[PDB]
């Protein structure tokens, strides 16, 4: 909605002049860090966002999807005023969003978690190699740019298309924390951009990713019912913790 | 003390012959200026096809081995960069032979002040003092015509009082710092333009000469730009390109940078190793290294694009190379980077910055190559001289690049080790002056050459002082590997941050001679330069104590 644009006008205020620990804006120093490192992940603490207002924190537990797209463009605006450049560097920065309890583990998940950002934790299992995803579409003409997708692609040209690395990692629940007489159920995890390669098999990993379904997907043969797949599109990655 | 053209006609009349000629022009020594000078000199001789012998002298003591050994038919001699300080009339002796003396030794030097015995009392010279310090220079003028040849008791007392009266002010002179007025090359070109040769590669030799020393001051060079730029205006390959064209195809003005190896190395490595920038940005520090990356974040230049070789960077960044720097560098205090420089383009090979070429030659001089060992080493440098001499030629570019792949590596050494010093804070502020010694380090083989320690010493005296309050204090360095504790110690001069009021006149020349005249403990002036000497670890410490006091500055 257009009203949500006004929200941006607020969150930018949270993005720069917000201070903590006696002056010295933290998020200003993060933008300065990348910044110099130019690693294109801007990192916003949930603790602080929730500290300023609970209304946005509530938006993170309701509808993270379109709000991150609203938010990171503004982050790009803040980097734009701080470093009048990076029109040539990545032109997108998607925010990492540190710890968000919740702190649902694995095996405890329901429909109520759909479309809403949720923290998960557990051991990594062997990960697929890095296969560039289509993302943005562009050509010399010759229709215009078509974003597809996460993850459908319905309903190919290519000239210069901006690829972004994809990686799918299967996250299994930690063996120590398993309640007796229960098998360690596990979920699919979709990394994107820089989150790629941060993971290694054998390790416990803390992920903030949102939960997703689509699209049946494929069973319809052995289920009996219209049952969707369960795939956590990932947001951040941290060692345990 | 003569017209350059007329000194030329003299060296013409004594020259031709058969079995001609004979003259030995002495190219000396390790200073790139020497090459710059003697190459256009040698080309000038080849023009009239006058046979010549050209000698690569290293040691000042080494010159005696030559001049005392082989001379037979040689009525006209030429020498370069030596004799301005110590006179060769006493050093060689001479012993006048046959007025209208048979042999004329031309001495070309940029060093001041001239030896007193040189200019007055014409025997071996035929001095080159013209025209830089003419001057007067009335202090040397009264030094002789008074001194020579020099009721009666009061006239004797009066006379002697006058003698010491002249001797005091005379003692002020010739005891002084050695400082180059103008690059010998420039004057050889002033001699060359009177004869009428405008040749392009010649002029490039001049540009090379002038830009040999900008690593160390100018000092007058800041006003040498008229005398070069006008000449660049006195010729032109074509009114307009006409791309390229494959021939002429010559040198031109571009916004060049004290930045190091911009064109033949990757950009980031070009800031990170540059000498002026290693200071202002505190690059030895990990905390400052980042500030560079912030520079690149300001430029919008990718880090990955900074890592890539300069030939291959995108075109947009090239066209914006002269703008972006204006937009950004100003904020970091780095605003003095952009010079008006000279760049000669060979076309399809590449282009080369006037300065970078000099970095290639210097690179050639030390690498890419008990008395028996030092003689053999100085010999290796003598051979290496020609490996460096060849790179000046246009027709062989193939080895010039062998210089540049070295010039990079050297810095990668020099910088590295340079940082290895600042981590331990090895600088001794002392009282009167700053001093240092390298007791240990990697690969001292590179540091054997005088000029290597001239550049490390340079990057270090440049690093310690931005400025950086207060009191620019000259620096001292020392290194040892082999040859049984030779511990080479070179004198240095302070660097002003582009705002230079005085020449400041390096005083180590005098301070060393005071010690050679005191206990002379393993002190060796064997190297051609008055600033650089040798020492032994046994006697270095008492030498350092005798260096500390009495301070002449």
């Amino acid at each position: 909605p257009n009203v949500s644009r006004t929200i941006a006008r607020e969150l930018k205020s949270f993005l720069l002049e917000y201070t903590d620990e006696t002056g010295r804006s933290v998020y200003g120093a993060r933008i300065r860090t990348l910044g110099e490192m130019n690693s294109e992940s801007l990192e916003v603490n949930y603790r602080h966002l929730a500290e300023s207002k609970a209304i946005l924190a509530l938006f993170l537990a309701k509808c993270p999807e379109e709000m991150l797209k609203i938010f990171d463009l503004v982050a790009m605006e803040a980097t734009e005023l701080h470093y009048p450049d990076y029109a040539r560097i990545h032109s997108e920065i998607h925010v990492r969003i540190s710890d968000f309890p919740t702190i649902y583990s694995l095996r405890e998940l329901r429909e109520s978690n759909l479309s809403s950002l949720v923290r998960v934790t557990g051991v990594v299992t062997r990960r697929t190699g890095v296969f560039p995803q289509l993302k943005y579409v562009k050509f010399n003409c010759l229709l215009g740019p078509f974003f597809q997708d996460s993850n459908e692609e319905i309903r190919v040209n290519g000239e210069k298309t901006v690829y972004r690395n994809y990686q799918r990692v299967t996250l299994q629940e930690a063996p120590g924390t398993v309640p007796p007489g229960r098998l360690p159920r596990h979920r699919e995890v979709i990394l994107l951009a820089d989150l790629v390669d941060v993971s290694k098999p054998g390790e416990e990993v803390e992920v903030t990713g949102i939960y997703k379904n689509n699209y049946d997907g494929n069973l319809n043969a052995k289920n009996g019912f219209p049952v969707f797949a369960t795939i956590i599109e990932a947001n951040s990655i941290k060692r345990r913790e | 003390i003569s017209q350059f053209s007329e000194a030329y006609n003299k060296i013409l009349r004594n020259s031709s012959s058969h079995s001609s000629c004979q003259l030995v022009i002495f190219v000396s020594c390790l200073n790139i200026d020497a090459l710059c000078a003697t190459k256009m000199l040698s080309l000038l001789f080849k023009k009239q096809l006058v046979q010549s012998q050209i000698v690569p002298i290293f040691g000042y003591s080494e010159l005696r081995r030559h001049y005392s050994q082989l001379d037979d038919n040689i009525n006209s001699l030429l020498l370069v960069g030596f004799g301005g300080v110590i006179d060769l009339e006493a050093f060689l002796e001479i012993d006048p032979q046959e007025q209208s003396f048979r042999r004329d030794i031309y001495v070309l030097d940029a060093h001041r002040p001239w030896n007193l015995d040189n200019i007055f009392g014409s025997q071996i010279i035929q001095c080159f003092d013209d025209g830089t310090v003419d001057d007067t220079l009335g202090e040397q003028k009264e030094a002789y015509y008074k001194l020579l040849e020099l009721n009666d008791l009061s006239k004797r007392k009066q006379r002697k009082k006058q003698i010491h009266e002249y001797e005091g002010v005379l003692e002020e002179y010739y005891s002084q710092g050695t400082t180059v007025v103008n690059s010998i090359s420039a004057q050889i070109y002033s001699l060359l333009s009177a004869i009428g040769e405008t040749n392009l590669s010649n002029l490039w030799l001049n540009i090379l000469g002038t830009t040999s020393l900008d690593i160390a001051y100018a000092q007058v060079y800041n006003r040498l730009y008229p005398l070069l730029q006008d000449e660049v205006k006195r010729l032109t390959p074509s009114s307009r390109n006409s791309v390229k064209t494959p021939d002429t195809l010559t040198l031109n003005i571009q916004p060049d940078y004290y930045l190091f190896l911009l064109r033949h190395s990757s950009l980031y490595d070009s800031f990170y190793y540059s000498n002026y920038v290693n200071a202002k940005l505190s690059l030895w520090n990990e905390n400052g290294k980042k500030r560079l990356h912030k520079m690149f974040a300001r430029m919008g230049i990718p880090l990955s694009t900074a890592q890539e070789t300069w030939l291959y960077m995108d075109h947009s960044i090239k066209r914006e190379l002269g703008i972006i720097f204006d937009k950004n560098l100003d904020r970091y205090g780095l605003q003095d980077i952009i010079r008006d420089g000279f760049v000669r383009t060979l076309g399809y090979r590449g282009s080369i910055s006037a300065s970078e070429f000099v970095e290639a030659l210097t690179a050639l001089l030390e690498v890419g190559n008990s008395a028996q060992k030092l003689t053999n080493l100085r010999k290796r440098w003598v051979s290496n001289f020609w490996l460096s001499w060849d790179a000046l030629d246009d027709r062989k570019v193939e080895l010039l690049n062998r210089g540049i792949q070295l010039a990079q590596d050297l810095q990668r050494a020099i910088f590295n080790t340079g940082v290895a010093i600042l981590e331990k804070k090895l600088i001794k502020h002392l009282r009167i002056y700053r001093l240092c010694v390298l007791q240990d380090g990697p690969d001292l083989d590179l540091y054997r050459n005088p000029l290597t320690l001239l550049r490390l010493g340079n990057w270090l005296i440049e690093c310690c002082a931005e400025s950086e309050d207060k009191q620019l204090l000259p620096m001292v360095l020392a290194s040892i590997d082999e040859n049984t504790d030779t511990y080479l110690v070179a004198g240095l001069t302070p660097r002003y941050p582009r705002g230079t009021k005085k020449p400041i006149l390096n005083n180590f020349s005098m301070a060393f001679q005071q010690i050679t005249a005191e206990t002379d403990a393993k002190v060796r002036i064997d190297n051609f330069e008055s600033s650089i000497i040798e020492i032994r670890r046994e006697d270095l410490s008492p030498f350092l104590e005798k260096l500390t006091l009495s301070g002449l500055l």
